[PDB]
């Protein structure tokens, strides 16, 4: 179990670390968060409490190095930067400890929320869509655009989320316009999956950090891609049975975990319809149909 | 975007645009089975490609045999139809080739641009104008080379016949806007209208009556006549 601490907090925050999130007043004495456990990526992000403008935050995986949180003044903002000083790591956080100035990741140990949405998800993959190559930790925040909201403007601070696009030379085979266009499988299997993923467990891992940053930050770029990766799925009518299980696993989390009052911006309605209703693959997803039209049968 | 009453002498301008129905693609007639069952059989029909500024006519016929063995053919017509507009395209010169192509119906909006991808620089456009181009089949010497076609053919025909010497493109479209839709609201009527006069003959290389310019505008108040009739008629007024 490890540990991310915090130098201060002058400023009023919201700080989230995954699905979690605490309040933490104007020079309120906290000291960071332990008990995180080892084995999946993790998220810690914020919200001031004086400009809720700028949702923001980190992707870090506490394998990869000792990681704490600081304050500038300057920037005005929480920054999360990597001690290479093993020893004095550890004895700041040993001494935090001792003076119990440090929220416990709170995981129930029934549940198993945070694997199930970030099964796939890898930093080496995240580090490659948020490019900053002298981190091992990535920084997303609300504004950030995707390479293909650009395309339709600062480009090191863009998400580089694989350019999916229906009505495209990529998607389209000369000589197969009609059968690719009514049947996206050439551009799911060949394209995206053989060509562009490699296979199916890097497609999901993509996927779902584009959910998470739709959730965690607004980031509307992120919004638009999680839609677009299930929609070139449910628009194929050759799937390999173990993706189509996995995706149903994969979005019945995702439903489960969106907050009830966003789901009126994050869910495209002619997505969802089209895809539980209208799809090859609208009777492939029992689970998270079953939990949309229980939670969100408006939507529908 | 979308074309419209307002932007309506854009037709009419020097950059080379064509209009595309697929109304008369796919045509078929519906009848009963020895069992009581209903069936469709199709007949020829063609795709109209029209320049409005110059009169071009670029009529694909579609052959019955197109669809032989093939499913959802509505939903293919439409695919089929992109599929020659876009194979036209390709057979025209670069300067020849459309600025724009503008479709009749909006359900041939994403089958022409996937046939189109190639062509980046050509907008396909929608428009809100209710065009009577479906009533090209009244036309008698374009519904003779349909029907008469054994296999795929293109035939080449300027559909203001010599107009263009006496008046300009936007008065020609006009025309033809009118006689269209006087064909498509009573065709009995406006082929009357168009033939009682047994001395005004269609010259062999037209499709219209060689009317002199005062002829044409008692013809084509007694279109607007017949299409004010034929609303009162259908509504009661
Ligand atoms: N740039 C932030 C942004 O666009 N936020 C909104 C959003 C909508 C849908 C999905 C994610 C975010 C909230 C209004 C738009
Ligand atoms: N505008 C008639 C004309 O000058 N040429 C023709 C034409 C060419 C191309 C398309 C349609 C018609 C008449 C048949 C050849």
């Amino acid at each position: 179990m490890n540990t991310v601490p915090f130098t201060s907090a002058p400023i009023e925050v919201t700080i989230g670390i995954d699905q979690y999130s605490f309040n933490v007043k104007e020079n309120q004495p906290f000291h960071g968060i332990k008990d995180i456990p080892i084995g999946h990526v993790h998220v810690i992000h914020f919200q001031h409490a004086d400009n809720s403008s700028m949702r923001y935050g980190y992707w870090f995986d506490c394998r990869m190095g000792n990681f704490y949180i600081q304050y500038d003044p300057k920037d005005g903002l929480y920054k999360m930067m990597e001690e290479r000083d093993g020893a004095k790591f550890e004895n700041i956080v040993h001494n935090f400890k001792e003076r119990q100035m440090m929220v416990s990741y709170p995981k129930i140990d029934e549940d198993d929320t945070w694997y199930n949405l970030t099964e796939f998800v890898q930093m080496d993959k995240i580090r490659k869509i948020v490019r900053k190559d002298e981190n091992q930790f990535s920084y997303v925040d609300s504004s950030m655009t995707t390479v293909q909201e650009n395309e339709l403007s600062d480009p090191a601070h863009s998400l580089n989320y694989t350019v999916i696009n229906f009505k495209s030379r990529e998607a389209i085979r000369p000589g197969h316009e009609m059968e690719d266009f009514l049947d996206k499988s050439y551009y799911l299997n060949t394209v995206m999956l053989q060509g562009i993923f490699k296979n199916s467990s890097n497609y999901f891992g993509e996927l779902q950090f584009a959910f998470l940053n739709a959730m965690f930050f607004g980031n509307y770029g992120s919004s638009l891609q999680w839609h677009a990766m299930i929609e070139l799925i449910c628009s194929s009518a050759t799937v390999p049975k173990h993706m189509l299980d996995k995706l149903d696993e994969i979005l019945y989390y995702q439903i489960k975990t969106l907050p009830e009052q966003y789901s009126d911006i994050l869910l495209n309605e002619r997505v969802w319809n089209i895809c539980l209703y209208s799809s090859f693959q609208k009777n492939s997803l029992h689970n998270t149909e079953k939990i949309m039209e229980n939670k969100y049968p408006e939507l529908l | 975007g979308a074309m419209n009453s307002s932007n309506y002498a854009e037709l009419f301008n020097n950059d080379i645009k064509l209009f595309v129905d697929d109304t008369n693609v796919y045509r078929v007639t519906v009848h009963k089975t020895f069992e009581g069952n209903v069936a469709t059989k199709a007949i020829n029909g063609c795709i109209f490609t029209l320049n409005p500024k110059t009169g071009h006519l670029f009529l694909k016929i579609i052959h019955t045999s197109v669809w032989a063995g093939q499913k959802r053919l509505s939903q293919l017509a439409k695919w089929k139809t992109a599929e020659e507009v876009s194979a036209l395209v390709r057979s025209l010169p670069k300067e020849e080739q459309p600025k724009q192509i503008i479709v009749t119906r909006k359900a041939m909006l994403d089958p022409l641009e996937v046939h189109m991808l190639d062509f980046p620089n050509i907008a396909i456009r929608p428009t809100e104008l209710r065009l009577p181009f479906s009533a090209a089949m009244s036309i008698d010497k374009l519904s003779d080379v349909v029907m008469k076609a054994t296999e795929p053919q293109m035939v080449l025909f300027n559909i203001y016949d010599d107009w263009l010497d006496r008046i300009s493109s936007y008065t020609a479209f006009s025309r033809l806007t009118l006689l269209l839709r006087a064909l498509k609201t009573n065709e009995e009527s406006a082929k009357m209208i168009l033939l009682s006069d047994p001395t005004i003959t269609i010259k062999s290389y037209h499709l219209w009556p060689s009317f002199t310019d005062e002829q044409w505008i008692t013809i084509e108040s007694q279109m607007r006549d017949l299409i004010l009739t034929e609303y009162g008629r259908k509504y009661n007024v």
